[PDB]
């Protein structure tokens, strides 16, 4: 009965994917295609945030 | 993508985080 | 792990999944990294958008009811809910 388990069925429904095996996040997208954020650098959680929602809407 | 999907995910998250 | 995976979306979309603070049928969606925003949402019947901050014109919440009852999209609703949210802080 974790609130989790549902938590993750949302984020996972907004086309984020967590790939820690790639060090990577995968994004669904405005043109069907698929952006992918590495996580092994030293971007900002600000500019992260910011690149992955630009990708979710038109 | 289906109105009554979000209907039942929603009432079944609102309960799961009230208890 | 899944309680490590909550904490990393959360982190990365600054986006939390909160009990409503006025009822048992909301669920309350906190964007940004000092929670300056927020919107609340109900299923029970009684209205589907509930109270946000900031509080948003009639025109905005008739959007969002509709992105989720006409088009039954909840990831829709949470980009268009954060970019109104944001737009009129």
């Amino acid at each position: 009965a974790n609130e989790n388990i549902l938590k993750l069925k949302l984020y996972r429904s907004l086309g984020v994917i967590l790939d820690l095996e790639n060090d990577q996040v995968l994004i669904n997208r405005n043109d069907g295609n698929i952006d992918i954020l590495p996580l092994d650098n030293n971007l900002s959680d600000f500019y992260k945030t910011k690149y992955i929602w630009e990708r979710l809407g038109k | 993508k289906d109105p009554n999907e979000v209907r039942s995910f929603l009432q079944d998250l609102s309960q799961v985080l009230a208890r | 792990n899944d309680a490590a995976e909550v904490a990393l979306y959360e982190r990365l979309l600054q986006l939390r999944v909160l009990p409503g603070a006025s009822d048992v049928h909301d669920v309350r969606f906190v964007f940004g990294d000092d929670s300056r925003c927020w919107i609340e949402v109900a299923m029970h019947g009684d209205h589907v958008i509930g109270n946000s901050h900031p509080a948003l014109d009639p025109k905005s919440r008739a959007t969002l009811e509709h992105v989720l009852t006409v088009q039954g999209d909840l990831a829709a609703f949470l980009v268009v809910a954060r970019d109104m949210l944001l737009a009129s802080l």
